[PDB]
């Protein structure tokens, strides 16, 4: 095939992110910034919680999410 | 977002053949106490970007739990399954958050995923390990780094 096999997803590539919600009637909003290398399977992001922290529940049950 | 993934050349990339118009999932959490959440993410692509809109819903956490006590560690590296059900990419994973006090908290995922794009070929059933963990954090959680690795097999 003659197409460019990354015309689209680049070998490093940024990401942003905005996260509402609620748990057990607990409100937030989290605002995301990473960055990431797709063809590597790696990524990283820096999260902030910007509405209704400090969070009252685990952090962790929100990571896959992100 | 599993764009995230390293994919051998013997297996579909839906996920990066996905683009640039994006793709979306949606995803159901059943912990072992009766806590479920529902989440979802709508993942577009502007340039060098990819913008992630998340919505996040839990509830019947009970009270006493470790979720609500804020007693959890990490979650377990783990694998999930992908396989094509009722023509809908799928996948499946038992994962486990390890708690302060030598114990484990379970929960069930599945989520499906779809293209934006019509015929967006469906690739053949496979297999996604992949390690998610916050390499720091405030001391009351207002501000996380968090790092994912995952590849994709079978």
């Amino acid at each position: 095939d003659d197409k460019d096999p990354m015309s689209a997803i680049k070998p490093d590539m940024r990401i942003k992110l905005r996260m509402e919600g609620n748990v057990n009637g607990h409100h937030f909003v989290i605002d995301g910034d990473g960055t990431g290398k797709p063809y590597e399977g790696k990524q990283t992001m820096d999260l902030e919680v910007k509405e209704g922290g400090p969070l009252p529940f685990a952090f962790d049950i929100l990571t896959t999410a992100f | 977002n599993r764009v995230f993934v390293k994919y051998p050349d013997n297996i579909q990339d839906y996920f990066k053949q996905s683009f640039p118009k994006g793709y979306s999932w949606e995803r159901s959490l059943t912990f072992e106490d009766g806590g479920i959440c529902n989440a979802r993410n709508d993942i577009t692509m502007e340039g060098d970007t990819f913008y992630n809109k998340v919505r996040f819903y839990g509830t019947n956490f009970p009270a006493n739990g470790p979720v609500m006590q804020k007693k959890t560690l990490k979650w377990e590296p783990s694998t999930e399954k992908m396989y094509v059900r009722d023509g809908v990419l799928t996948g499946d994973i038992e994962m486990a958050l390890l708690l302060e006090g030598n114990a484990h908290y379970r929960c069930d995922f599945r989520t499906t995923y779809k293209a934006k794009e019509k015929g967006v070929k469906l690739p053949g059933a496979h297999f996604v390990d992949h390690a998610i963990e916050i390499l720091s954090h405030d001391k009351d959680y207002n501000k996380v780094k968090l790092y994912e690795h995952a590849v994709a097999h079978s």
